[PDB]
């Protein structure tokens, strides 16, 4: 049960002049923060997302940030007349940071950037630098970043110290909606495909681990395919199971789902 | 502008001390320089700022910084002639050569010298080449004595000038005064002291 | 500068008459400039909700569109999406069987 | 000691001329930066570079042009001079760090017209004795006369060497004809040293102007002498 939080940030630079930078903040599954290119501020999107900081610790820490999306955005803006005319715009810059949470105070932070959607830089130790594949003119930025000590003991600080002491607050404040029990509603239908392909609904489950098998009895039929975790506007799961069968073969099979939530009772749906 | 600096300008006497403020708005603020400007030369770097309540020193120099006021002063301790100047006040909105520099427009600074044992006279000095044609040298006069300009606009007289014998360690004001007039009646408009020597 | 994958489906089990949330989850697409619309028999529901954008491990943007909406027999609910990836506007119908 | 240079370092020119800055620099410095410095205002950039081929603007860049042909050299061009851009301009270069070494500035005047453009006349009056026998002190005084525009540099020289010790200049020139319009200007400096030093007929004393005024290739109509860059000056040798 080792929760990852994850600073999202996402900046597209149009040309010289336009610009904007949208972030998210994800403590596991569940969006902790929101900040619009928009709003001035930070917006909690729980009740919890000050987690254990006092007003004045998050105002100082809110600050810190403001300032850093005004600055990064003329840095880039620096950064590509640098280069120019090697890169040009339009350009798009993410970056993903935070700390993942072990048990025994233990944490491991990050904070990896990509550009136009190919991982090229990190911060690691007290400096910024390339990762393998990036291309060697990134040498240059990464020198010229490397250059100003303010940010890399600003940015040690935070990655070291102020993200697990944040996110283990956040793990107190929030235990509640964390360890929140959703239970799945299940239902069938079938269509064609090349021989008709039954499929089975599973929506509304959380947490995100869960047990879905096509079943003659108690014969786990093996072609069953599990899809992708698609999720719900209501921060709950949906997932479904297709299994490809003959006309005339659908008597006998049901659906079985097992769930935190249900508690032994699984839910069983026969066509 | 986000970098103001105060005084606007200032007069002292050589040994006394002086402040000087600077006060900013420029976000973030990495680091703060001081410079110094002799009139007409170009800048020296006395000392830069960049801990959050730093302080520094450079011999007679010393300078204080609070990121929290967004306030440094540059305190001059024992004046000397040679501080006369100009004082800017230079912030750095980052740590690397991703930064734009924040100028003050600057603060004046005018230092009056000490004339140790004055001896306040009026010189004829003729032209090297054709001695016919001569100046008038007002010299060794203390600071508070003013020249004035003459009533006859075909009389010329300069402000007064101070000069710095280094190897003796000795300094002393002088004016001259030319025309085309004698010495005697060179600096009637100015009020000179009665001690005056006039040569023969 | 990947296609983005589009899936339309139903918060709770569909019953005609009664009133649903529809859900159109747009992923894998890069750049993360998009327009989502959601059709009802072609027009454009108003009143849309947006997830915030995000992306994955991967660096591919994803995106979580829904609406209120009341299935009937009649009635043709879609998802159509254009991105600089695709010459034309991709649009996917729901399907309550799928 | 990462020292940049600036040329010319005076220059007098004329409306719709051409003007060029230069800026040498052996550092090895990718970023180089042109500044003007103006009463009422700190320094406020102009162009900047990130290397050789870039150009940047600042934050006045109208009225000039940028250009870095190599890693060395940054020039500020003036396609046609104006009034308005009369100023000491400052030349910058640094490395991926936040410190810009700065160069010694360049004094830009620019005239209406260069019709009153005129070297000075330089005398060289000889110390008094009666200053020498009262003081065991021997003042020098150099007159610079009759010249226009006000960019002259006054320096001194003992045997062939600069002297400064024991100098000092008038910050500013007077005007001859503070009436008319386009005054000529006057300026004094005096050179203070021993009697004993005065005495000695072995040194030679000169007094140095430098003037600041047309080039080889302005146009001039009028009959008397080209007021080009030049200097003058005057000079004797001690005596007992
Ligand atoms: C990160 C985990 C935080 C967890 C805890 C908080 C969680 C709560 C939710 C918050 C949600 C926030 C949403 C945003 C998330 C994404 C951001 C995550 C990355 C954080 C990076 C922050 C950088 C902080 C520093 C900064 O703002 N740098 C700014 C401003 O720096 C100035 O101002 C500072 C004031 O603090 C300091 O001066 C003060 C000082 C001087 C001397 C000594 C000590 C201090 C500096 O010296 C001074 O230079 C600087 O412009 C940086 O260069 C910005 C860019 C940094 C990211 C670059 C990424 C690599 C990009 C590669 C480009 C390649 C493409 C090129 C074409
Ligand atoms: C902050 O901690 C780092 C080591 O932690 C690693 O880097 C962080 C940015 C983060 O990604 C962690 O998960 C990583 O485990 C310190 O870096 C070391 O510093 C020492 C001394 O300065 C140096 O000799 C080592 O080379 C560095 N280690 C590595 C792996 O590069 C850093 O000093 C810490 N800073 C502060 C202010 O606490
Ligand atoms: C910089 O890029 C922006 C964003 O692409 C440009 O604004 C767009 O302009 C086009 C017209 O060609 C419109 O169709 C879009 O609706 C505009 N988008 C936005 C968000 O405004 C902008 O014109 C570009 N600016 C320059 C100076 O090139
Ligand atoms: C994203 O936010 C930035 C920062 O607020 C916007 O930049 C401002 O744009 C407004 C309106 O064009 C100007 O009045 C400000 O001068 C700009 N501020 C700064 C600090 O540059 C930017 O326009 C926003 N981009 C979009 C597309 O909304
Ligand atoms: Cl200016
Ligand atoms: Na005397
Ligand atoms: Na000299």
């Amino acid at each position: 049960k080792n929760y990852t939080f994850r600073c999202l940030q996402m900046s597209s630079f149009a040309n010289r002049s336009w610009s904007r930078t949208d972030s998210v903040v994800w403590l596991g599954d569940l969006q902790t923060h929101r900040w619009s290119n928009d709003s001035a501020t930070i917006s909690f999107t729980k009740p919890w997302s000050q987690g254990k900081l006092s007003n004045q610790q998050w105002e100082k820490l809110q600050h810190m940030f403001q300032v850093y999306r005004v600055s990064f955005t003329r840095d880039i803006q620096e950064l590509v007349k640098m280069m120019s005319p090697k890169e040009d715009y339009p350009i798009e810059i993410q970056l993903s940071a935070g700390c993942e949470m072990y048990p025994g105070n233990a944490s491991e932070s990050f904070l990896h950037v990509a550009f136009q959607g190919k991982y090229v830089v990190r911060f690691w130790g007290t400096s910024w630098q390339t990762v393998p594949g990036a291309p060697s003119w990134l040498d240059l930025p990464i020198k010229v970043l490397n250059a100003d000590q303010g940010t890399s003991a600003t940015v040690q600080m935070l990655l070291n110290d102020t993200c697990p002491l944040f996110v283990r607050g956040l793990l107190e404040a929030g235990k509640s909606d964390l360890e929140k029990q959703e239970k799945p509603v299940a239902w069938l239908s079938s269509v064609p495909s090349s021989h008709r392909q039954l499929v089975c609904h599973v929506s509304g489950f959380y947490p995100k681990p869960v047990w879905v098998m096509w079943m003659r009895g108690d014969q786990e039929q093996q072609g069953t395919h599990r899809g992708d975790f698609l999720p719900n506007a209501d921060e709950t799961w949906y997932l479904q199971a297709t299994l490809d069968v003959e006309a005339g073969e659908e008597a006998g099979l049901a659906c079985r789902v097992k769930h935190s939530s249900l508690g032994g009772q699984d839910i069983i749906l026969y066509w | 502008t986000q970098v103001e600096q105060s005084p606007q300008s200032l007069v002292v006497r050589q040994g006394e001390n002086c402040v000087l403020q600077c006060n900013y708005s420029v976000t973030p603020d990495n680091h703060l320089r001081w410079f110094k400007q002799d009139t007409g030369k170009g800048l020296v770097s006395l000392t830069v700022l960049v801990d959050q309540k730093d302080k520094t020193s450079n011999g007679r120099y010393s300078a204080t910084l609070d990121k929290d006021a967004k306030h440094s002063t540059l305190h001059i301790t024992a004046t000397l002639l040679d501080d006369t100047a100009t004082y800017i006040c230079v912030v750095g909105d980052r740590g690397s050569a991703l930064g734009r520099l924040h100028f003050g427009a600057g603060t004046q600074l005018i230092v009056i010298p000490d004339i140790q044992n004055p001896d306040p006279a009026v010189y004829q000095l003729r032209d090297s080449k054709s001695s016919d044609k001569s100046v008038c040298l007002f010299t060794d006069f203390d600071s508070q004595t003013n020249v004035s300009q003459s009533k006859d606009s075909d009389v010329y007289i300069t402000d007064k000038c101070v000069l710095d014998m280094r190897s003796m360690d000795f300094k002393s004001n002088s004016a001259v005064a030319w025309s085309n007039f004698a010495c005697a009646n060179a600096f009637n408009n100015s009020i000179i002291p009665e001690d005056t020597f006039f040569p023969s | 500068q990947k296609t983005p994958q589009i899936q339309v489906y139903s918060r709770h089990p569909p019953e005609n008459g009664k009133p649903n949330i529809l859900n159109c989850y747009v992923t894998q697409f890069h750049p993360p400039h998009i327009e989502i619309q959601m059709l009802k028999n072609g027009k454009k529901i108003p009143k849309v909700e947006m997830s915030d954008m995000s992306f994955s491990k991967d660096w591919s943007f994803y995106i979580l569109a829904h609406t209120e909406f009341t299935p009937t027999e009649t009635d043709t609910y879609a998802c159509r999406v254009k991105h600089a990836s695709m010459a034309e506007p991709k649009t996917v119908y729901w399907d309550r069987d799928m | 000691e990462a020292a940049v240079t600036q040329s010319p370092r005076n220059k007098v020119a004329v409306t719709g001329g051409k003007v060029t800055l230069s800026c040498n620099q052996t550092n090895n410095h990718n970023n180089m930066y042109w500044y003007r410095q103006d009463t009422g205002h700190g320094l406020r950039l102009i162009h900047y570079s990130y290397g050789a081929g870039s150009t940047e603007k600042g934050d006045i860049p109208d009225g000039y042009k940028a250009s870095r042909p190599s890693q060395e050299n940054f020039s500020l061009i003036l396609e046609l001079a104006t009034p308005s851009q009369t100023s000491v301009y400052f030349c910058a270069s640094g490395d991926e760090g936040y410190t810009q070494y700065f160069g010694p500035g360049t004094r830009l005047l620019v005239l209406e017209d260069l019709r009153n453009v005129t070297p000075p006349k330089v005398s060289l009056f000889e110390p008094s004795k009666a200053e020498i026998s009262h003081t065991q002190k021997a003042t020098l005084v150099c007159l610079a006369t009759g010249f226009y525009p006000d960019h002259v540099e006054l320096s001194w020289w003992v045997n062939g060497k600069e002297v400064h010790s024991g100098v000092c200049t008038d910050p500013q020139p007077l005007k001859e004809q503070p009436a008319l319009n386009d005054s000529r200007y006057s300026l004094s400096s005096r050179l203070r040293v021993s009697a004993t030093f005065w005495q000695n007929p072995r040194n030679h004393f000169r007094c140095q102007v430098q003037f600041y005024g047309l080039s080889e290739n302005d146009e001039w109509t009028q009959d008397r002498a080209k007021p080009v860059t030049q200097i003058v000056s005057a000079e004797a040798w001690g005596r007992a």
